[PDB]
RNA sequence: GUCUACGGCCAUACCACCCUGAACGCGCCCGAUCUCGUCUGAUCUCGGAAGCUAAGCAGGGUCGGGCCUGGUUAGUACUUGGAUGGGAGACCGCCUGGGAAUACCGGGUGCUGUAGGCUU
RNA sequence: AGUUUGACUGGGGCGGUACACCUGUCAAACGGUAACGCAGGUGUCCUAAGGCGAGCUCAGGGAGGACAGAAACCUCCCGUGGAGCAGAAGGGCAAAAGCUCGCUUGAUCUUGAUUUUCAGUACGAAUACAGACCGUGAAAGCGGGGCCUCACGAUCCUUCUGACCUUUUGGGUUUUAAGCAGGAGGUGUCAGAAAAGUUACCACAGGGAUAACUGGCUUGUGGCGGCCAAGCGUUCAUAGCGACGUCGCUUUUUGAUCCUUCGAUGUCGGCUCUUCCUAUCAUUGUGAAGCAGAAUUCACCAAGCGUUGGAUUGUUCACCCA
RNA sequence: CUCAACCUAUUCUCAAACUUUAAAUGGGUAAGAAGCCCGGCUCGCUGGCGUGGAGCCGGGCGUGGAAUGCGAGUGCCUAGUGGGCCACUUUUGGUAAGCAGAACUGGCGCUGCGGGAUGAACCGAACGCCGGGUUAAGGCGCCCGAUGCCGACGCUCAUCA
RNA sequence: CGACCUGGGUAUAGGGGCGAAAGACUAAUCGAACCAUCUAGUAGCUGGUUCCCUCCGAAGUUUCCCUCAGGAUAGCUGGC
RNA sequence: CGAGGGCGCACCACCGGCCCGUCUCGCCCGCCGCGCCGGGGAGGUGGAGCACGAGCGCACGUGUUAGGACCCGAAAGAUGG
């Protein structure tokens, strides 16, 4: 899918439509301090092997890509994570389509 | 199993309970063996308070 | 084994009777929704939007909330042994009055003026309908004419 | 052979107290002859009451009799409660109170004839008022019990103000997943 | 007796061809400065009033098509319930109630609401 | 060393997914309704193919017009949709829901209610509202994704976003961490373990809920008959045959099923021995012939009697010698 | 002149996944006192309007507004079960099956009894222990209760009836 | 007459020994001896489950489950 | 006996009200600390709440569960000899 790299949609700061810039989400770094990595480094130190579950059974092929949006007025710099539904291809910003045009040859 | 409505219970008699269990048949006696020790200890210290400092 | 799709089974039900397909008539926007009326659920297809389930086609119910575009209908749904009142919104383009309400509200200010009637000038009416009586007598007469005599006819093989 | 179902035939009801107290089945004598010789139907909800169970037979308060004898037109009347009647320590004036209880609290016994009431048995409700006249049947309140916050639509169910069962209340106790959306759901 | 504007039901109203149309009306019609749109004032928008009912439109006509409604088909097809009915079966008959649809043969060819005109 | 090595299944395995979904049908005119029933489809795609408004009319056909022809473009006429609407199918749709433009982001921020599956739990999807902030249009209005029916995912953990929010343990400041609310990272065995084989060296609890061998039902297949008679028989349907069709019988084939037996009915062949059947190879008595005789063929009554010795093969069968 | 295509009016035969038309059986609702009719009051919703709608407060109306039958309402705790099978009819796969899979009602399972010689399911009928009377379905040569009727009318000879 | 047969004494002990190799042998036990204990190990599987009369009286269906010989759930039952 | 009328228990349905959480809107008030302070309102919504208590103790029965767990039953695993 296609979807432009900015947009006018409702700030929850602002309590209004204000222009957002839209940029494409990734999980951030690991912490290693997160209460469950402490809790899980403990359990797996020592003997016994591995203690959890690894998934290894992986079915779907694509994610739910989430945008970043961020409200332009430099006073409000509030983000807000959208969802939108499962794609393959997903670009930001992409040439738009035009109708009359030859497909070239 | 559970069955219909109830209170989910968590009993600790997972660990062989029954090799350790305390009964209390002699407290009639204990009772009695404490309280003759209370009167012989007064008994010793004749003119000084039976309970103590 | 069958899907669980909201419209599998509405082939016909919810297609348009034959030669009444296009424009909704207008008609059926312009009518009155009361709170506590009876309303029969039918569920045209040409509208999409707030379609009731296949459940409920043909099914009549008491109106109990009133919106813009839709009403809020209580309808009896039987579910295995117990019936139980569903709350279902239904746009109006899927419901119209019940005429069975209708006709019964006639017949109580019929009763209820001819008994008024009746107390002004005097004497006692029936008022319960009954059902039908067995015949009474009557004479049939022959008007001079003898009764046809009529004849089992003979079998020859049509085709 | 018949065509009729024999799974109702036996109506459940109480045809005497299951309890042995001697002396209630003394009163019980009393008025199941009062039931059958008079044509009061006073004195049979004051038998069939008899009969019923301590759950059945919920103490009535002091503050709810007051309550109730305070309505207009039950001036002067017996308040009858089959049961229990229990002193409220939340109200500060009982006014004159003529009173027949199967039972009375010694603090409520005490407030009562303080203020000048009276108190009956219901052997003394016998010879008093035989049919019953003049009186204020009153019961306690028969819902007012904690099992019956349990009982209705399971906890678990959309639209349910039940009680769970749970051994222990707090934040770690049954309050996750079916309960808040952040858990799963919430129904 | 009609028409115009807005309609309700949405062919008894549609389709094809022919005839008639007084008065208002509705139109066709004339023009492109302005408003507004075009490759094109054809359409749309605007400004008009020389001409015309040719056309739209209205009414009528057609052993007209369609549509609507009857008869027939037919108490036929099918069908609720019944029998220790028939028949090797396939199926069929009867009792008890309900009961269609073509072909074929007739009749009909918009009713009407609100507001406003014309019609000696 | 420890452990695992899914499920369904006309036995299991192999094969398929009938394991989560959607359309038509089955389905017996409410709804619901099964088989490894039938025909198919899904794990996507789309800043437009989302939202408004406006203006148009589509498939196809006929008739015309330089190069131009069966199809290039232009014009008129007919055209109830016979096109298109992303995809499977069904429904729906014409100054539409289709095509082309213009402006846009309602595919946004929120709380509840309801429908669908249903236990009337959840997820998913959906309907009607209400409160904001917007888009479009002159406006009425319409829009909180796709015309509708599918296009998807708990706890634990992680990650990001939000409140000049709460806690961080004797107090205070600051990092850090924990929390509250909302998205995302996935479990397709799709209400969601983290999982390779082999055993004929095998074991246990069971199962006739379940296969292999008898019996039982069935008789497609095998085997044996019948009806019609186009033809074969130099000629001549029917001496002897019998195409195209069609009706049966049998249980000496092989399937189909899984009713009995899994705390056990000893599983092939041969040997030996008895009896039974007839759909008769021979013998007795007959009828028919394309019966001269001889021989042979068809048929009837008919199972009294007989139906053998051997080579190769475990064979049943088979084939040859006599 | 003929054979094609095409068109027109006809003609034979069809559809579980076609349809103009369209049953029977079937599904929902209504058949009143929570109703009807008069007034009045409240609203921040709606609004040209004393509007619209909803709620609330008084008052009057009983011929109790089809038939038939039946006494109802409501709560708590709860076992066993979660292998089913059979028959009429409808019905899917299969050549078919005492096969496999659905629908509806009844039954067996859980059920004895009369009849079908015999038999889980068929027909009659369901059951405390008995006497008398009468039947159901089925029977009445003999087994074996009952035709041991002067029963009625026909049909049929079978060397596999 | 030989990698011959055999007594006695020694050594190797259980996931160990020993094996001219058969998973052979290791006290009638070997694809992991024997003895005691953990241990009344677990079993959705098989078998059994003890007096009388009276009253009521089923289900093999729904949904979910590494679910298909089992449970939970609704349904059907009884009691109060 | 009695047409009518009245007070209405428990309980049920419904409409209001009150407490805590969380949203939206908005205007006031308090002071030894004038504060990034404290309190209050209206309208929705979440709660196992309030709304003149019903509990506690003891006994008995039934049901579920942990224990050898109604009784008997593995193939196995471990420790030490
Ligand atoms: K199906
Ligand atoms: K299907
Ligand atoms: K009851
Ligand atoms: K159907
Ligand atoms: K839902
Ligand atoms: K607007
Ligand atoms: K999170
Ligand atoms: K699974
Ligand atoms: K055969
Ligand atoms: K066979
Ligand atoms: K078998
Ligand atoms: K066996
Ligand atoms: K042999
Ligand atoms: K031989
Ligand atoms: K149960
Ligand atoms: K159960
Ligand atoms: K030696
Ligand atoms: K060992
Ligand atoms: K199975
Ligand atoms: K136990
Ligand atoms: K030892
Ligand atoms: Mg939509
Ligand atoms: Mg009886
Ligand atoms: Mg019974
Ligand atoms: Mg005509
Ligand atoms: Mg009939
Ligand atoms: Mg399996
Ligand atoms: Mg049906
Ligand atoms: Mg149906
Ligand atoms: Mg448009
Ligand atoms: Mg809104
Ligand atoms: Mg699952
Ligand atoms: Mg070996
Ligand atoms: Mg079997
Ligand atoms: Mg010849
Ligand atoms: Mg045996
Ligand atoms: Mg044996
Ligand atoms: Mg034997
Ligand atoms: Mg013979
Ligand atoms: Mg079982
Ligand atoms: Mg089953
Ligand atoms: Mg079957
Ligand atoms: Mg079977
Ligand atoms: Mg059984
Ligand atoms: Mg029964
Ligand atoms: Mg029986
Ligand atoms: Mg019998
Ligand atoms: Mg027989
Ligand atoms: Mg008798
Ligand atoms: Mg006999
Ligand atoms: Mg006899
Ligand atoms: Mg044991
Ligand atoms: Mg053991
Ligand atoms: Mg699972
Ligand atoms: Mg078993
Ligand atoms: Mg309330
Ligand atoms: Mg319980
Ligand atoms: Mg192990
Ligand atoms: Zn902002």
């Amino acid at each position: 899918v296609n979807v432009p790299k900015t947009r006018r949609t409702f700030c929850k700061k602002c309590g209004k439509h204000q222009p957002h810039k839209v940029t494409q989400y990734k999980k951030g770094k690991d912490s290693l301090y997160a209460q469950g990595k402490r809790r899980y480094d403990r359990k797996q130190s020592g003997y016994g092997g591995q203690t959890k579950p690894i998934f290894r059974k992986k079915a779907k092929t694509t994610k739910k890509i989430v945008l970043r949006l961020e409200c332009v007025e430099p006073n409000c710099r509030s983000k807000r994570m959208l969802a939108i539904k499962r794609c393959k291809h997903f670009e930001l910003g992409g040439d738009k389509k035009r109708k009359g045009q030859v497909i070239q040859f | 199993a559970p069955s219909r409505n109830g209170m989910v219970l968590k009993p600790h008699f997972h660990k062989d309970w029954q090799r350790r269990v305390a009964t209390w048949f002699n407290q009639p006696a204990r009772k009695i063996r404490r309280r003759k020790a209370r009167q012989a200890k007064a008994r010793r210290i004749a003119p000084r308070p039976a309970s103590g400092p | 084994t069958n899907t669980k799709g909201k419209r599998r089974g509405t082939r016909y039900m919810f297609s348009r009777p034959f030669r009444k397909h296009g424009v909704v008539p207008l008609a059926t926007y312009m009518r009155i929704y009361k709170k506590g009326d009876i309303v029969d659920i039918k569920g045209m297809g040409t509208v999409q939007k707030g379609m009731p389930h296949k459940c409920y086609h043909g099914k009549t119910g008491r109106v109990y909330n009133v919106t813009q575009h839709a009403v809020g209908i209580v309808v009896n749904k039987q579910v295995k042994g117990k019936i139980l009142a569903k709350r279902i919104n239904v746009r109006i383009e899927h419901i119209k009055h019940s005429k069975s309400r209708d006709s019964f509200l006639k017949r109580v200010k019929e009763n209820d003026q001819k008994k008024k009637e009746a107390k002004e000038k005097g004497t006692w009416v029936q008022l319960k309908r009954q059902p039908a009586p067995p015949r009474e007598a009557h004479f049939v007469r022959t008007n001079g004419k003898e009764p046809e005599l009529l004849e089992p006819i003979p079998y020859e093989f049509m085709a | 052979g018949v065509d009729i179902r024999h799974n109702k035939d036996r109506k459940v009801r109480r045809k005497e107290p299951k309890s042995q107290d001697i002396y209630l089945r003394l009163l019980v004598k009393l008025y199941r002859f009062l039931a059958r010789r008079t044509n009061s139907t006073f004195n049979q909800v004051v038998l069939k009451r008899l009969f019923m169970s301590r759950t059945n037979r919920p103490p009535l308060s002091l503050s709810r009799m007051i309550r109730k004898m305070k309505l207009p037109g039950r001036e002067n009347k017996t308040a009858v409660v089959v049961g229990t009647i229990t002193d409220d320590v939340r109200v500060q004036e009982v006014p004159k109170l003529k009173v027949c209880a199967l039972r009375v609290t010694s603090r409520a016994r005490s407030r009562i004839l303080r203020a000048g009431g009276k108190i009956l048995t219901f052997d003394q409700l016998a010879l008093d008022s035989p049919k019953g006249c003049g009186t204020v049947l009153l019961s306690g309140p028969r819902k007012g019990r904690e099992v019956y916050r349990h009982f209705g639509k399971a906890p678990g169910t959309p639209h349910s103000h039940t009680k769970p069962y749970v051994r222990s209340k707090g934040r770690k106790f049954e309050r996750a997943r079916g309960r808040r959306a952040s858990r799963g759901y919430k129904n």
